[PDB]
RNA sequence: CCCAUGUUAAUAGCUUCUUAGGAGAAUGACGUAGCAUGCUACGC
RNA sequence: GCGUAGCAUGCUACGUCAUUCUCCUAAGAAGCUA
C-alpha cells in the first residue's frame, strides 16, 4: 500500500556564517518507522565499513582522518586533489536521481522482498519523501521534488547521488574527448567499448562495468560523505581529457541538476603534502606526531570562538555548569596548536586557560555554598594538553 | 534476613561463643564452637545475600511493571486523541459538494488536490504586497477556482483586522504585510 | 492499565480474570478474593500464568516470580518468590493500598448464578460501586444465557410477507416478540457478513413466520438467522445521583396561566422544581404520563429529555406529547439500526431539540435541564446508571409504578422477586415513601377500581367513572394446548367466539393474556389486534378481550393481575379460569 | 531554596521554625535567634530533625550532622560534627555571612503576641525589612486568632432566611457581620462536605441569625459552621520607596487654565511633580480628597490610581471624580466576592481606564504615572507594602490625617497607640512634618469646627462657613442592651425616631453610630442610610444623626468622635452619652 | 464592653562526560569441604 | 609399619567481602559534521 504523509518544515536555530534561514524537514513517524526497518541493515553496514568510498562512520579522531586520507590516495599515478560543491544540493536535485538513489539502496533486497514489494516501497519513498505534502506554518503545500533532509536515508541517498554525478562526469569526459588524440591504446579502446555499452546494448555488460569501475578506482579515487567529496584524480589523464576535471562537473550539473556550479567554490590542490583544502569543513595539515607525519583536521578558528561566545540557550552562558562544553570545543580545536600562524595556535590555549579559570571559580562557589571542597575531583586533566593530544594518536 | 531463623541461629551461636570464652572450656571444644559459629555465619551469609538479591529483583520487577502501566495508559490516551481528531475532521466536511464530486468520478477516486478546490467554503489568500493585492482580489468580490468569492475579512500579519478602505497605494507602507484575506464561497 | 478497586477505591492494577467482568481489585482485596472462592486467575498488566513455553498453571497461589516472568512450582528458577504471600498479592501500589472486609459479599456477588432470588436481593443492598458491578455482571450473565440459542434458517425463498423457519434440532426456542431480533449471516463461500436484521413474528398456521428485513437484500437458503448476542459496555456513573434539596427553584423559570386541566398538581410540579431527583408513584392509570406533560408545560422555557425503558412507554408519551405539547419544538430520536418502527410524528434524530424522546439504551450524550425517566419498574440498575452516565441535567424525575410487572428477568427461576428489589428507585420508593402521589384514576369504573384498591393498595384507589355493565369474567375450565414452549388456550378463544355474539361491544378491542403464544395464535384465526401484558403497561384502551389460560403461579401474579384488570376502560370481555381469581373481584357471572 | 537573611541581607538557607512566617536567617543571626529565645527548630533545605527511625529531637543545639543526615546525640555516626557550634548554625553559605546586632529586636518582634502597647511601636521604628516582617507576622497572628472563635451548629430552621444557631461551649462567639464568612457542613456519615459559604446577621426579633448564602441548599438540623481563615501572602516591597528630589518635573505635563477652584493648589502640584513621594496632612474636610482630583485636573496626561483601605473612602473619591472628572476615562475595581455593595456608576472592573479606583487589598499589578493613596491613617505597613508591590509608578501622593481614627488593630488591648506609630507614613508626618499642609474647614459649619478645633487640633482651624444653627447635641443616657460584642441602644433610637417626625427636612440624614450592630438595627426602625464611624472616614453628608451608644473607651474616643462629627456638611444631631464630652462641645442643648 | 478589609525544534555519524545494572577477569582476605605430605596423642 | 584423632603447611572446589580492569546494556548532559 501507499501511505502519503505530511512533513513539517522546521526552522533551524544554530550558528552559521551566512544569514539565509536553514530548514529541516521533519518527517512523520509513520514514514520514519517503516523506512528504518527497510533500510537499516544497509545503512548500518555502510557506517561500519572502513576503507570504502563512502566514508560515513569513520571518525576523524584517533588517527581516522589520516587513514581516510591515505585510502583516498590509493596509488593514483600523478595525484591532484579536487573538490566540488553542489549549489542547492537538496533542492535542485532532480526526481530521477532521487529515484535512482532509492533504487540503488534497495538492490540489497534480492531475497527478502519480492518485486512488487520493492515497487511499493519505492512508491512509499516517493510519496513520503520526494514529492510529499510539506506543512509550512499551518498550511499544506505540495513539495515539487528533490530530497527532504530528514528522512531515514538522507546522508546515504545523498552519497549515492554524489557518486552518480561523479561517474556521469567521467563518462561525459571520456566520451567527449576526440578519440584520435587518445594516445594510450588501452584507453581509446575503452572509449569505444564505453560508447557501445551505452548506446548500443540493452543488457548490462558486467565485464565492461567491472572494467570501467576498475578504471575509475585506478585513476579517479574518491571519498564521499553525503555531498562532500574529495577526489584524488590522476592529473596527466585529466589534462589529456580522459577523466573528469572541474569543467566536466560544471557541465554535468548544468544539464542534469539545473544549477550552475561556479568555479570559485571548487578547489584543486596540486601538492599532496597539504591534503584536501577543505572536506567536512575541516582543513587538513601534515604535522609531525610521535615519530612520523600524520594528517590532522583543524577547524575554522572563527567557528570555535563563535561556539564559545554565542550560545543558543540562556543557561549555557553560565560557564561553570558547562565545562564539558569547553572540553568538547577544545577537543575540536586541538590541532590548531600545530598550525604555524600563531594567532591560530592561541585558540587552543585560550580554551585551556578558560577551562582552568572556570574550574577555579567553580570550586570557589562550591566552597562558599558549603565549607568543604569536593573530596574527589578529576577535572585537573582537562587543562593539560596530553588529554587532548591523546585523541589524535592512532592507538585506540 | 533478621526475621529469618538463620539470624537467630547465628546470634545464639555467637552468644554461646561469648559464654564459652567467658567459660574457658577445652581448646577442642573452642575449636568446635568456632566451627559451628562459622557454619552459622556461612548460612547467614547465604540467606542474607539471597534476600538482598531477591528484594533487588522484586523492586526491578515493580519498576518495569510501573513502566508498562505508564506505556499502556499513554497508548490509551493517544488513541483517544487520534479518534477525536478524526471525528472532528469528519464533522468539518462539506458533505453536499463533496458527495457531488465523489459521485461524479468514474471510479470513485478523485485527486486530493481538488477536494478543497471544489468543496472548501473559505478561501484564505495570503498576499505579500500591494500589486499582488490589486491583481488578485481587488474589491469585495473576486474570482478563483472558477467560483466567486466574497471577502469576509482581511487581517494583517499581526492578526489585526484591516479595513478594505485602508489598502491603498499611499497607505500600503503603513500596513504590516502580508495580508491574509479570508473570503467565502458565493 | 491502573484503576480503582471496586470494594475499597484504592489504586491498583490487578483484576480477577475468573470473573466475567474483570473487576479491579487491590492487593489485599484480590488476595482475599482468590483465597476464598474458586477464582484463581489474576491479570496484572501481564497475566499471572506460568510464562514458560510449556506449562499451564493458571492460579495465583502456586505462582512464583523469577527474573522477569512467572513460573509454576515445577519450573521456577532457584531464586524466589511467591506472589500470593505476606497477606497480599504482588501488584502495584502496595504501600498505599487499603483493603476492606467486604470480600465475603463481593465473593457472593462474583460466585452467584442469578437462579435464586437471593442473588438479586443481595445484588441490591450492597454499596454503590458493588450495585454497578452486580448490574453489569447480571447483564453479562443473561447475555451469555441468551447467546446459547438454536439457530434458524429459511426453508427456501417463499414471499415478501411470509417465510418459513427451520431450526437447529433440539434446542431452546426464543420468545417471539418485538423485543427479540435475529441477524442473517452470509458465510456462503465468501466472507460471512450480515445481510440484515430480521424481526420475526408467528404467522397464520404451522411453522410460519411474518418477517421484517432491515437491509432488504433478499436471502437464499445459505444465509442464516441467529439471536446475535451483542457486546455490553461498562458503566461508571452511580445508579442515582446524590440528592440535594434546594430552598427555592434554581434555573427553572415558571410561566403563568398554564391550564385548568393539570393545574391540580402545580404543588407537585413545584416540589419537583425544588429537589434534585424526585420519585412519582402513580397508581395504574392515574395521569402519570399526563403528569410529565403538565410538568413540561409548567416550566416550558426549559429543556426536557423524556426517557423510557421499553419502546411502548415512549410511544405512549410521544402520542401524549403530540396531543398537548407543541409538536414543533420536539424531536423523537430513533436508533439508527431501525429495528422497530418508533412513533415518528416528531423530527427524527434532532438531539439539540428542546424536548427529546428516546429509549434509555440509545441516549445521546447531552446536558439537559430536567430529564424525566419513565416507567421505572421496567428498568434495572444498568438503565439508571446508563441514563446517569450519558445524561447530565439540573433535575431528574423518575416516574413509574411498583405495582406493575418488572424487567423480564429470564435468569431467575427459583423464588419470586419483590418490587423492593426491582431497581434502586423502586427500593427507595418502598423505603422512605415516594415524593409524589397521584390520587384519582380516570380509566376504570368504580367497582373494578375498588377491587384494585382492596387488592394491592391501602384502599387508596378510586376512579371518576361509573360502570358500563360490561365487565365480564367467564367460567371456562380452559383446556391448554401446550404444543409449544409456552402455554396456549385456543379453546378459551373458542369460548370467546361462542360468546360475544350477543355482546357486540368489544369489537375494536385489544387482546390481553399472560401468554404471548396465545396472543400469537389469536391474531391468525381471527383478525384481532392483540398485545400481551408485556406489551401492556403503557397502552390504555377502552375495549378489551382478556384470557387467563392456567391456574398456577404464572397467572397468580398479583401485580400482573392488577395491571391486567386496570387495562379496560368501558368494556372488558375477560376469561378468568381460576375460581380464586374470580373470587376476589365483583364481576358479572352470566 | 536559598534566600536572604532578614536583618543583614546576607545569603542563607536556614529558616527559623517556631516563627510563624519562617524568616530566612543567616548563620550567625540564626545562632543569635536560637540561643536566646525558645525557637529551637530550624529548617535547612531539609529540616534539622533527628533522622533516627523513631526519635523526637528538634532542638538545634542538640543535633549533629553525620553522613548525609542530621542525627540526635544518641544516633550519631562517629563521622559527625555539631550544627549549633562556634556561634554559627551550619547552613549553606556559612562563611560568607555578616553578623548583626538587631537580634535584640528581631527576637521581640518574632516572639511577642502583639497584645501589649509596645510591640506596635517596635514594629514601626525598626529597619525596613523588619518592618515588612513585623507587618507579616502581625497579619499572621490576626489570622490565627480567628481560629479561636466558636463553632456554630444549627438547632432549627425557622425560615429560609432565618436560621437558628447554637455556638460551641466555652469558646467565644464571633461577631456577626459580613466581614466573617463561614462554611457549612453536613458531616454525619454521609458527606463531610462543605455546603456553601454563608454569612450571618443578627435579625431584630428573636434569637434569629438571618443568613445570606452563596448556594441554594436547604439546611438541615445537623449542618454546622466553621469560620474561614485566609492565608497571609508574604510581602516583599518596601513600605516607602526612597525619595529622590528631582530638578524639574518628569513624566507629568501641567495644564493651561486648570480651573478657578484648584487655582490656589498650584504650588503643591509643582511640589508633587518635583518629589518622588509626597505627603499631605490636613484636618478633616479641608481639601485633602479634593486635592487629588485637582491633581487629576492639573496633569491631564497622567494616568492615576486612587486607592484607600476602606470602601467608603474610595467611594467618596469616586463621587468627587464623578462630579469633576470625565466619566468615560475613569474606572472602579470591585472584588469578585464582594460581601458589601460599592459605588456603581463608572465602568466597573476596567483597569485600563486612565483613572482607576481601588481598595488597597484588591489592587491589580499595574503601572501608573502618579498614584494617590488616600486615608493613610487607616493603613498598616502591610497595606503600604502591598501598594508598593502591585503599583509601579513615578510619583506617590499619600493623603490623610493622623488625628482621625486608625486601623483597628484587634489584638491591641493594653495601651494606646500614638499617631506616629500608625504606619510609616503617619510617622513621617509626625516626625519631620508633612510635605504639604492645608488646614481650613471648607466642609463643616463653623460650629462643628469650633468644637472640633478644641478637642484634637488645638485651635488651628477656621471655617469658610458660619454658625449654621442646625447643630443640635443632646444628652440622653440611653439604657443599653448587649449584642455579641457590639452594644445596641434602643431608647436613643427612640429619641431619634422622635426627631424624625418633628423635623421633616432631615429624612435624608445619615445615621452614624460607633457600633456596627446598632447601625444595622436602626435601619429597621428608621430607614435612613447607615454608616459606622470607622467606615465613614472621608465621605461627607448633608445631615448626620450621630448616637453615642455606650460609655466606654471605644465610643468615648475623641478621635472617633472627631471623625464622627466632622462629616456633616450643613446639619447634625448628636445624641450623647458621656457627660463631659456633651459639655465639651458647644451646640444647642435640645 | 469590637472596627476595617481578598490580585515549533529532522535523519545519520563520531566524540567527550556523568550515573545505574549485569557479566567476566585479576589480586587480596575470611569461612567450609576435598586432597598432598609431615608432625604429635591412642590402638594393633 | 598400618588404622583413628588432632595440628601445621601447600593445592583444588564452593560460599562471601574489598580493590582494580575490561566489556555489554540502560538513562542523562554536551560538542562537532553533512
Ligand atoms: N388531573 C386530571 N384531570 C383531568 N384529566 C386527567 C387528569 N390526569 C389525567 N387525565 C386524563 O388521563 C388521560 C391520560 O391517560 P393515559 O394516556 O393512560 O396516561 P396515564 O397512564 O398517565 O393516565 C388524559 O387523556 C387525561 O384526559
Ligand atoms: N479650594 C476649595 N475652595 C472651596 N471649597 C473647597 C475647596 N476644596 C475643597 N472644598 C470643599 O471642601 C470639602 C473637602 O472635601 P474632602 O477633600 O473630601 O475633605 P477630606 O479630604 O478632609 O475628606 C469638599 O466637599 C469641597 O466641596
Ligand atoms: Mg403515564
Ligand atoms: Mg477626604
Ligand atoms: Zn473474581
Ligand atoms: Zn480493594
Ligand atoms: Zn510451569
Ligand atoms: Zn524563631
Ligand atoms: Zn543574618
Ligand atoms: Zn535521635
Amino acid at each position: 500500500n501507499v501511505i502519503p504523509t505530511i512533513t513539517q518544515m522546521n526552522l533551524k536555530y544554530a550558528i552559521s556564517a551566512k544569514n539565509r534561514a536553514r530548514t529541516v524537514a521533519g518527517v512523520s513517524i509513520c514514514s520514519t518507522m517503516t523506512n528504518r526497518q527497510f533500510h537499516q541493515k544497509l545503512l548500518k553496514s555502510i557506517a561500519a565499513t572502513r576503507g570504502a568510498t563512502v566514508v560515513i562512520g569513520t571518525s576523524k579522531f584517533y588517527g581516522g582522518w589520516h587513514n581516510m586520507l591515505k585510502t583516498v590516495y590509493s596509488d593514483v599515478e600523478n595525484p591532484h586533489l579536487m573538490g566540488w560543491d553542489y549549489p542547492k544540493c537538496d533542492r535542485a536535485m532532480p526526481n530521477m536521481l532521487r529515484i535512482m538513489a532509492s533504487l540503488v539502496l534497495a538492490r540489497k533486497h534480492t531475497t527478502c522482498c519480492s518485486l512488487s514489494h520493492r515497487f511499493y516501497r519505492l512508491a512509499n519513498e516517493c510519496a513520503q519523501v520526494l514529492s510529499e505534502m510539506v506543512m509550512c506554518g499551518g498550511s499544506l503545500y505540495v513539495k515539487p521534488g528533490g530530497t527532504s533532509s530528514g528522512d531515514a536515508t538522507t546522508a546515504y541517498a545523498n552519497s549515492v547521488f554524489n557518486i552518480c554525478q561523479a561517474v556521469t562526469a567521467n563518462v561525459n569526459a571520456l566520451l567527449s574527448t576526440d578519440g584520435n588524440k587518445i594516445a594510450d591504446k588501452y584507453v581509446r579502446n575503452l572509449q569505444h567499448r564505453l560508447y557501445e555499452c551505452l548506446y548500443r546494448n540493452r543488457d548490462v555488460d558486467t565485464d565492461f562495468v567491472n572494467e570501467f569501475y576498475a578504471y575509475l578506482r585506478k585513476h579517479f579515487s574518491m571519498m564521499i560523505l553525503s555531498d562532500d567529496a574529495v577526489v584524488c584524480f590522476n592529473s596527466t589523464y585529466a589534462s589529456q581529457g580522459l577523466v573528469a576535471s572541474i569543467k566536466n562537473f560544471k557541465s554535468v550539473l548544468y544539464y542534469q541538476n539545473n544549477v550552475f556550479m561556479s568555479e570559485a567554490k571548487c578547489w584543486t590542490e596540486t601538492d599532496l603534502t597539504k591534503g584536501p583544502h577543505e572536506f567536512c569543513s575541516q582543513h587538513t595539515m601534515l604535522v609531525k606526531q610521535g615519530d612520523d607525519y600524520v594528517y590532522l583536521p583543524y577547524p575554522d578558528p572563527s567557528r570555535i570562538l563563535g561556539a564559545g561566545c554565542f550560545v543558543d540557550d540562556i543557561v549555557k552562558t553560565d560557564g561553570t555548569l558547562m565545562i564539558e562544553r569547553f572540553v568538547s570545543l577544545a577537543i575540536d580545536a586541538y590541532p590548531l596548536t600545530k598550525h604555524p600562524n600563531q594567532e591560530y595556535a592561541d585558540v587552543f590555549h585560550l580554551y585551556l586557560q578558560y577551562i582552568r579559570k572556570l574550574h577555579d571559580e567553580l570550586t570557589g562557589h562550591m566552597l562558599d555554598m558549603y565549607s568543604v571542597m569536593l573530596t574527589n575531583d578529576n577535572t585537573s586533566r582537562y587543562w593539560e594538553p596530553e588529554f587532548y593530544e591523546a585523541m589524535y594518536t592512532p592507538h585506540t | 534476613f533478621s526475621s529469618l531463623p538463620s539470624y537467630a541461629a547465628f546470634a545464639t551461636a555467637q552468644e554461646a561463643y561469648e559464654q564459652a570464652v567467658a567459660n574457658g572450656d577445652s581448646e577442642v571444644v573452642l575449636k568446635k564452637l568456632k566451627k559451628s559459629l562459622n557454619v552459622a555465619k556461612s548460612e547467614f551469609d547465604r540467606d542474607a545475600a539471597m534476600q538482598r538479591k531477591l528484594e533487588k529483583m522484586a523492586d526491578q520487577a515493580m519498576t518495569q511493571m510501573y513502566k508498562q502501566a505508564r506505556s499502556e495508559d499513554k497508548r490509551a490516551k493517544v488513541t483517544s486523541a487520534m479518534q477525536t481528531m478524526l471525528f472532528t475532521m469528519l464533522r468539518k466536511l462539506d458533505n453536499d459538494a463533496l458527495n457531488n464530486i465523489i459521485n461524479n468520478a468514474r471510479d470513485g477516486c478523485v485527486p486530493l488536490n481538488i477536494i478543497p478546490l471544489t468543496t472548501a467554503a473559505k478561501l484564505m489568500v495570503v498576499i505579500p504586497d500591494y500589486n499582488t493585492y490589486k491583481n488578485t482580489c481587488d474589491g469585495t468580490t473576486f474570482t478563483y477556482a472558477s467560483a466567486l468569492w466574497e471577502i469576509q475579512q482581511v487581517v494583517d500579519a499581526d492578526s489585526k483586522i484591516v479595513q478594505l478602505s485602508e489598502i491603498s497605494m499611499d497607505n500600503s507602507p503603513n500596513l504590516a504585510w502580508p495580508l491574509i484575506v479570508t473570503a467565502l464561497r458565493a | 492499565a491502573v484503576g480503582a478497586c471496586v470494594l475499597c477505591n484504592s489504586q491498583t492494577s490487578l483484576r480477577c480474570g475468573a470473573c466475567i467482568r474483570r473487576p479491579f481489585l487491590c492487593c489485599k482485596c484480590c488476595y482475599d478474593h482468590v483465597i476464598s472462592t474458586s477464582h484463581k486467575l489474576v491479570l496484572s498488566v501481564n497475566p499471572y500464568v506460568c510464562n514458560a513455553p510449556g506449562c499451564d498453571v493458571t492460579d495465583v497461589t502456586q505462582l512464583y516470580l523469577g527474573g522477569m516472568s512467572y513460573y509454576c512450582k515445577s519450573h521456577k528458577p532457584p531464586i524466589s518468590f511467591p506472589l500470593c504471600a505476606n497477606g497480599q498479592v504482588f501488584g502495584l501500589y502496595k504501600n498505599t493500598c487499603v483493603g476492606s472486609d467486604n470480600v465475603t459479599d463481593f465473593n457472593a456477588i462474583a460466585t452467584c448464578d442469578w437462579t435464586n432470588a437471593g442473588d438479586y436481593i443481595l445484588a441490591n443492598t450492597c454499596t454503590e460501586r458493588l450495585k454497578l458491578f452486580a448490574a453489569e455482571t447480571l447483564k453479562a450473565t443473561e447475555e451469555t444465557f441468551k447467546l446459547s440459542y438454536g439457530i434458524a434458517t429459511v426453508r427456501e425463498v417463499l414471499s415478501d410477507r411470509e417465510l418459513h423457519l427451520s431450526w437447529e434440532v433440539g434446542k431452546p426456542r426464543p420468545p417471539l416478540n418485538r423485543n427479540y431480533v435475529f441477524t442473517g449471516y452470509r458465510v456462503t463461500k465468501n466472507s460471512k457478513v450480515q445481510i440484515g436484521e430480521y424481526t420475526f413474528e408467528k404467522g397464520d398456521y404451522g411453522d410460519a413466520v411474518v418477517y421484517r428485513g432491515t437491509t432488504t437484500y433478499k436471502l437464499n437458503v445459505g444465509d442464516y438467522f441467529v439471536l446475535t448476542s451483542h457486546t455490553v459496555m461498562p458503566l461508571s456513573a452511580p445508579t442515582l445521583v446524590p440528592q440535594e434539596h434546594y430552598v427555592r427553584i434554581t434555573g427553572l423559570y415558571p410561566t403563568l396561566n398554564i391550564s385548568d386541566e393539570f393545574s391540580s398538581n402545580v404543588a407537585n410540579y413545584q416540589k419537583v422544581g425544588m429537589q434534585k431527583y424526585s420519585t412519582l408513584q402513580g397508581p395504574p392509570g392515574t395521569g402519570k404520563s399526563h403528569f410529565a406533560i403538565g410538568l413540561a408545560l409548567y416550566y416550558p422555557s426549559a429543556r426536557i429529555v423524556y426517557t423510557a425503558c421499553s419502546h411502548a412507554a415512549v410511544d405512549a408519551l410521544c402520542e401524549k406529547a403530540l396531543k398537548y405539547l407543541p409538536i414543533d419544538k420536539c424531536s423523537r430520536i430513533i436508533p439508527a439500526r431501525a429495528r422497530v418502527e418508533c412513533f415518528d410524528k416528531f423530527k427524527v434524530n434532532s438531539t439539540l431539540e428542546q424536548y427529546v424522546f428516546c429509549t434509555v439504551n440509545a441516549l445521546p450524550e447531552t446536558t439537559a435541564d430536567i430529564v424525566v425517566f419513565d416507567e421505572i419498574s421496567m428498568a434495572t440498575n444498568y438503565d439508571l446508571s446508563v441514563v446517569n452516565a450519558r445524561l447530565r441535567a439540573k433535575h431528574y424525575v423518575y416516574i413509574g409504578d411498583p405495582a406493575q410487572l418488572p424487567a423480564p428477568r429470564t435468569l431467575l427461576t427459583k423464588g419470586t422477586l419483590e418490587p423492593e428489589y426491582f431497581n434502586s428507585v423502586c427500593r427507595l420508593m418502598k423505603t422512605i415513601g415516594p415524593d409524589m402521589f397521584l390520587g384519582t384514576c380516570r380509566r376504570c369504573p368504580a367497582e373494578i377500581v375498588d377491587t384494585v384498591s382492596a387488592l394491592v393498595y391501602d384502599n387508596k384507589l378510586k376512579a371518576h367513572k361509573d360502570k358500563s355493565a360490561q365487565c365480564f369474567k367467564m367460567f371456562y375450565k380452559g383446556v391448554i394446548t401446550h404444543d409449544v414452549s409456552s402455554a396456549i388456550n385456543r379453546p378459551q378463544i373458542g369460548v370467546v367466539r361462542e360468546f360475544l355474539t350477543r355482546n357486540p361491544a368489544w369489537r375494536k378491542a385489544v387482546f390481553i393474556s399472560p401468554y404471548n403464544s396465545q396472543n400469537a395464535v389469536a391474531s391468525k384465526i381471527l383478525g384481532l389486534p392483540t398485545q400481551t401484558v408485556d406489551s401492556s403497561q403503557g397502552s390504555e384502551y377502552d375495549y378489551v378481550i382478556f384470557t387467563q389460560t392456567t391456574e398456577t403461579a404464572h397467572s397468580c401474579n398479583v401485580n400482573r393481575f392488577n395491571v391486567a384488570i386496570t387495562r379496560a376502560k368501558v368494556g372488558i370481555l375477560c376469561i378468568m379460569s381460576d375460581r380464586d381469581l374470580y373470587d376476589k373481584l365483583q364481576f358479572t357471572s352470566l
